[PDB]
RNA sequence: CUGACUGGGGCCUGUAGAGCACUGAUAGGGCUAGGGGGCCCACCAGCCUACCAAACCCUGUCAAACUCCGAAGGGUCCCAG
RNA sequence: CGCCUCCUAAAAGGUAACGGAGGCGCCCAAAGGUCCCCUCAGGCGGGACGGAAAUCCGCCGGAGAGCGCAAGGGUAGAAGGGGGCCUGACUGCGAGGCCUGCAAGCCGAGCAGGGGCGAAAGCCGGGCCUAGUGAACCGGUGGUCCCGUGUGGAAGGGCCAU
RNA sequence: UCCCCCGUGCCCAUAGCGGCGUGGAACCACCCGUUCCCAUUCCGAACACGGAAGUGAAACGCGCCAGCGCCGAUGGUACUGGGCGGGCGACCGCCUGGGAGAGUAGGUCGGUGCGGGGGA
RNA sequence: GUUCGGAUUGGGGUCUGCAACCCGACCCCAUGAAGCCGGAAUCGCUAGUAAUCGCGGAUCAGCCAUGCCGCGGUGAAUAC
RNA sequence: GCGGGGUGGAGCAGCCUGGUAGCUCGUCGGGCUCAUAACCCGAAGGUCGUCGGUUCAAAUCCGGCCCCCGCAACCA
């Protein structure tokens, strides 16, 4: 490469808040990052954060079968 | 030359799966990633501030590497460009710091992105390379919240030696990139 | 030949004699003309200066 | 009634001027031309107009090299 | 459909001839180096000389500057002194430039 | 009426009409033919003319293949001027027809229904004709 | 003896004719963006088109200022009458 | 009404009309010299803001792009695009020819002076080319130190340049 | 004197597009590195250097196939130099010498010079 | 454009009533619009008044009442 | 035949000197008035006669066609 122009590189510590660290290099010898890839929510399998839903909804409601017949 | 975990993970897992599943009969034939280039069509930079050293300090520090620029091919009225005017970044990244930034990239600046569902699975080439936006270059780590003035994404292209999109498919996801369908 | 492209001449720095006559366009080039051309006076190169025609 | 055209400009007697197996001098213009529809070949000047001209005394010679254009030559006698 | 090297090639070849010398013609591949001397007016190899065809050593560069001497020492026995240097594709540095300084020191004039 | 939708040039020099035609000189669409039999500039107004005399005989059916087209445009000189001041102004247009072209074709048609549009077509145009119907010899080419 | 003309030989040319490869023109057919039209929608797509019609392919044609071709001739130089 | 391009023009050159069409009366201190490197328009596919069209990746694409400006010719095996160093957009000449009634117009290898780029072979006496122009008379201006009306100067003229 | 490869020419697509197959001992290439010379409007991609673990995957070279491209007769015609007739013309004929273009048959998946390196 | 402002909507509940789709009120989670003091123009009030604050009642199952009829708390400026 | 011209609904600018469409009236919504006018406050509407070309870009520069105003059309 040419000299003076180029940020220069180094091993960092990226780190996440599962405190997942990483191994690698980078212009920054030390990163915090707030998500990862050892956590995110489409990331791990199919963990499906707030809503495991299934809707409800619509045949859902039965409130209830007492409607007589 | 550098020891990293992509371009390892490349050479012990990524490239005896390949050979399985397609069954090559020559080292050279089986997938290999050759370069991804960075670029950053800007264009708002046309004349109102026409310095972007702002943005080529920070795609310098997201890649190591220094950005070149360029210039409008042809003028433009409805754009309002004159021929040559400075309008865009593009850094090539090939070799070690090609992985490092992929590396990065995967681990860590998909995740970041905003309600992130997995990489557009038809973004593929038709010869087997791929391509892909980012709207907004806070997605990295290297770059706080504090040194950005303004909101500008990049555009991403990343070449195989693949001749198939289902080759090159294979080799970016058994790398680890996350595909939504 | 216009009026913002005018003519005018290159006098030898040293023995201040013009040698040859050219032109330029003073919009696009405002300050005076500067080479360096072979004086037949000085019998070698000396740097040239435009002077009024 | 009247035009809006009338206008020509001179001719301006271009094309070759000496033929194959001729004797020329060094000098002698050998063909005139607007672009390069003949080469300067072996002992062959072109002039800033793309004059084909003799470089040495002696007899020319034409030849077709198919997508290499057309060359004129003079051979020393 | 041609290529860089395909282009720079004949620019540089081009301009050679047009000159009329006897032309110092230089083939630098990944191991080794060659050179002949040729009359263009006959399509013709006068004078030959190759790092393989004379089974010399290691360093690329002085393997140049020795195949060098070489093609001048056989050359001014033919009585070819006024020559022309090929430099081809290849940029006038390393082991080109090399070759071409040896055959200098051997007394071929260019 | 038949003329072009643009041109390269407004007026055309007036060239000759010697010899037989270049082409046009066999049946290639159509069940019968009308092929000229002398050489002549026939006019759009002459073609439009004959084009709707033989849809005026057919009445409905058959097809009718206009195989000439005037894109020679005409010139004329406004009434009472004398020679000079340039070339006359474009009038109208013309097919250049020489000896042995089709101009006309009809199919879909008995043959007296064929025989009768292309002679009343042929009384519309100021040359001789001939009819004829597809021969192998037109097939052949 | 070098001349008009003539024989052989080389080189030069873009006409007659022809051609549609370029620039344009061009009739019909195929295929098919774009619109127009008729169904169904305002949830945004769809379907039909004996409607006008790009680009492409086919058939068939036109051109002083079109040429992938291209004569007979003509010009010039050498040797000879 | 002068100049350039095309056609008419009958395949050398030339060729008329109040025949058919267009352009010029500029421009560039780089759009010049040279060394080094580079290859277009367009189509399909892919890509945040991004559009028919900005910039990015791939594949096809011999030239349909580009070459300041009209047209023709030429041209990527560059005359097109980028960069470095530069001013040959030279002084003194010019073998030999194109064209041609004259006068003009044009092309030019080579020798010398002093230079520019190049390792060099070499190239360079402006510009891819063909328009961008005006003979002489009269005078202005810088230089030259040639003549100077008895003599020394001067006045005024000659010569080179404009 | 024959075969393969590396150079460098000539002929200027009968040499090209595509498809299939083949070659790594040798040569060539990719390749291994970026200390050094040198280099990137960023990038050792290019150019360049020092190398020799691998691979003929890309490239290149060598073969095969006529889908495209390219070449292309014989014959006949158009036209025509010169010589004659015919028509009021537009135009049309005969004689002698010359003779296309289209198309048809068909050819083509190159030939050859010189110098190197290897093999018989 | 905020701990200002509380429209718009999404989701979830209570109640009245035979029945709250058109078309009720209320509660809660989330959403958090216009609006930075208002163009030409124009209204009310002379003292316990104007301004500001809450409370009740009639109608009435509930209620679209921010309307109306009353009631007190605090409480001015100014009239040449 | 020569010169000038076509721009919201009416009538004129902008064109020469390419990038930006303006003025008065009129229309529409509000205000004053019992009401109307006048007057006051806000607001809509020209894709520049067309088709072509030059340009990076055309109301503007160049060509074609169309319509309008003015002048000419003489010795005969
Ligand atoms: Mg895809
Ligand atoms: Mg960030
Ligand atoms: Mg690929
Ligand atoms: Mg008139
Ligand atoms: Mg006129
Ligand atoms: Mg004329
Ligand atoms: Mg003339
Ligand atoms: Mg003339
Ligand atoms: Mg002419
Ligand atoms: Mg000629
Ligand atoms: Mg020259
Ligand atoms: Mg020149
Ligand atoms: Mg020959
Ligand atoms: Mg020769
Ligand atoms: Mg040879
Ligand atoms: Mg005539
Ligand atoms: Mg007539
Ligand atoms: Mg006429
Ligand atoms: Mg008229
Ligand atoms: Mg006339
Ligand atoms: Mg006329
Ligand atoms: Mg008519
Ligand atoms: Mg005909
Ligand atoms: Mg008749
Ligand atoms: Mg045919
Ligand atoms: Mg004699
Ligand atoms: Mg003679
Ligand atoms: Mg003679
Ligand atoms: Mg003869
Ligand atoms: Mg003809
Ligand atoms: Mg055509
Ligand atoms: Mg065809
Ligand atoms: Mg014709
Ligand atoms: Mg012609
Ligand atoms: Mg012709
Ligand atoms: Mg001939
Ligand atoms: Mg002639
Ligand atoms: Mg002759
Ligand atoms: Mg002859
Ligand atoms: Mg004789
Ligand atoms: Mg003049
Ligand atoms: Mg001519
Ligand atoms: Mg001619
Ligand atoms: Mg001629
Ligand atoms: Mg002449
Ligand atoms: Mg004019
Ligand atoms: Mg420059
Ligand atoms: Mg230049
Ligand atoms: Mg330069
Ligand atoms: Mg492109
Ligand atoms: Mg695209
Ligand atoms: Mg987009
Ligand atoms: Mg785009
Ligand atoms: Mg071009
Ligand atoms: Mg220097
Ligand atoms: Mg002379
Ligand atoms: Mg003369
Ligand atoms: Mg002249
Ligand atoms: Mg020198
Ligand atoms: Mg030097
Ligand atoms: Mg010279
Ligand atoms: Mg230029
Ligand atoms: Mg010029
Ligand atoms: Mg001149
Ligand atoms: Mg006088
Ligand atoms: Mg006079
Ligand atoms: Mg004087
Ligand atoms: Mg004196
Ligand atoms: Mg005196
Ligand atoms: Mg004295
Ligand atoms: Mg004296
Ligand atoms: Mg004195
Ligand atoms: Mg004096
Ligand atoms: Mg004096
Ligand atoms: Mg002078
Ligand atoms: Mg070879
Ligand atoms: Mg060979
Ligand atoms: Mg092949
Ligand atoms: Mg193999
Ligand atoms: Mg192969
Ligand atoms: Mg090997
Ligand atoms: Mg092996
Ligand atoms: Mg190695
Ligand atoms: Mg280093
Ligand atoms: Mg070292
Ligand atoms: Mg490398
Ligand atoms: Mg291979
Ligand atoms: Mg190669
Ligand atoms: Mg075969
Ligand atoms: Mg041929
Ligand atoms: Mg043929
Ligand atoms: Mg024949
Ligand atoms: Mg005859
Ligand atoms: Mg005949
Ligand atoms: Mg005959
Ligand atoms: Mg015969
Ligand atoms: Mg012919
Ligand atoms: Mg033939
Ligand atoms: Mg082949
Ligand atoms: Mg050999
Ligand atoms: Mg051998
Ligand atoms: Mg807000
Ligand atoms: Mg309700
Ligand atoms: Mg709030
Ligand atoms: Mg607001
Ligand atoms: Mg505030
Ligand atoms: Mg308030
Ligand atoms: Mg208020
Ligand atoms: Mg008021
Ligand atoms: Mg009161
Ligand atoms: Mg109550
Ligand atoms: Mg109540
Ligand atoms: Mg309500
Ligand atoms: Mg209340
Ligand atoms: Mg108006
Ligand atoms: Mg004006
Ligand atoms: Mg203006
Ligand atoms: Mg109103
Ligand atoms: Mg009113
Ligand atoms: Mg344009
Ligand atoms: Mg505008
Ligand atoms: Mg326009
Ligand atoms: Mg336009
Ligand atoms: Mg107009
Ligand atoms: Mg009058
Ligand atoms: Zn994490
Ligand atoms: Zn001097």
């Amino acid at each position: 490469m040419k000299e003076g122009i180029h940020p220069k590189l180094v091993p960092a510590r990226i780190i996440c808040g599962c405190g997942n660290v990483i191994e690698t290099y980078s212009t920054k010898p030390e990163i915090y990052v707030e998500v990862c890839s050892k956590c995110h929510p489409f990331y791990t399998g199919q963990q499906r954060f707030v809503d495991t839903e299934g809707r409800v909804e619509r045949f859902q409601r039965r409130y209830g079968d007492s409607y007589r017949k | 030359p550098l020891d990293v975990a992509l371009k390892r993970k490349y050479y012990e897992e990524v490239r005896p799966e390949l050979i399985r599943r397609f069954g090559y009969q020559n080292v050279w034939e089986v997938p290999r990633l050759e370069k991804v280039v960075i670029n950053q069509g800007l264009g708002e930079a046309k004349e109102d501030a026409r310095i972007l050293e702002k943005a080529a300090q920070e795609l310098a520090l997201i890649t190591g590497q220094k950005p070149a620029v360029t210039r409008a091919k042809k003028s433009i009225s409805n754009f309002k460009l004159r021929k040559g005017m400075p309008i865009g970044l593009r850094v090539t990244l090939r070799r070690d710091r090609m992985w490092i930034f992929l590396e990065k990239l995967l681990n860590v600046a998909l995740p970041r992105i905003r309600d992130f569902r997995g990489l557009n699975p038809n973004s593929f080439d038709g010869r087997g390379n791929y391509n892909l936006g980012l709207r907004e270059q806070l997605i990295f780590p290297e770059i706080t919240y504090d040194m950005v003035d303004a909101l500008r994404g990049m555009d991403i292209a990343v070449v195989t030696t693949a001749e198939t999109d289902e080759e090159a498919r294979a080799l970016l996801e058994l790398l680890g990139f996350p595909f939504r369908k | 030949a216009s009026e913002v492209r005018i003519k005018l001449l290159l006098e030898c720095t040293e023995c201040k004699r013009r040698n040859y006559a050219t032109e330029k366009n003073k919009r696009n080039t405002p300050n005076k003309l500067e080479l360096r051309k072979y004086c037949p006076w000085c019998r070698k190169h000396t740097v040239h200066r435009e002077v009024k025609i | 009634g009247s035009t809006r055209n009338g206008r020509d400009s001179q001719a301006k007697r271009l094309g070759v001027k000496r033929y194959e197996g001729q004797v020329v001098r060094a000098g002698n213009i050998l063909v005139r031309q607007r672009g390069t529809r003949f080469k300067p070949g072996k002992n062959v000047g072109m002039g800033r107009d793309f004059t084909l001209f003799a470089l040495v005394d002696g007899v020319v010679e034409f030849q077709d090299r198919g997508r290499l254009g057309r060359y004129v030559h003079v051979r020393p006698l | 459909r041609l290529t860089a090297y395909e282009r720079r090639k004949f620019r540089v070849r081009n301009r050679i001839k047009r000159t009329g010398r006897l032309r110092l013609s230089v083939f630098r591949s990944l191991k080794h180096i060659y050179a002949q001397i040729i009359d263009d007016e006959k399509g013709v190899t006068l004078v030959s000389a190759s790092s393989l065809a004379l089974k010399l050593k290691g360093n690329k560069t002085e393997v140049a500057r020795q195949v060098g001497r070489a093609l001048a020492e056989k050359a001014l026995a033919l009585g070819i002194k006024q020559v022309a240097f090929d430099r081809g594709p290849y940029k006038y540095h390393g082991r080109v430039k090399a070759l071409a300084e040896g055959a200098r020191e051997g007394g071929l004039e260019f | 009426m038949l003329m072009p939708r643009r041109m390269k040039y407004r007026k055309q020099q007036r060239g000759r009409l010697k010899g037989a035609t270049k082409g046009g000189d066999y049946v290639a669409f159509g069940d019968y033919g009308l092929v000229a039999l002398e050489p002549a500039w026939i006019t759009a107004q002459q073609i439009e003319a004959a084009r709707v005399a033989m849809v005026r005989h057919f009445r409905r059916g058959g097809k009718i293949f206009i195989r000439i087209f005037p894109d020679k445009p005409y010139t004329k000189k406004p009434l009472e001027v004398r020679m000079g001041k340039g070339k006359g102004n474009v009038e109208g247009y013309v097919a250049v027809v020489k000896p042995g072209r089709v101009m006309f074709e009809v199919a879909g048609v008995t043959e007296e229904q064929a025989m009768e549009a292309l002679r009343i077509a042929g009384h519309k145009l100021p040359i001789k004709t001939k009819i004829v119907r597809r021969d192998a010899y037109d097939e052949a080419q």
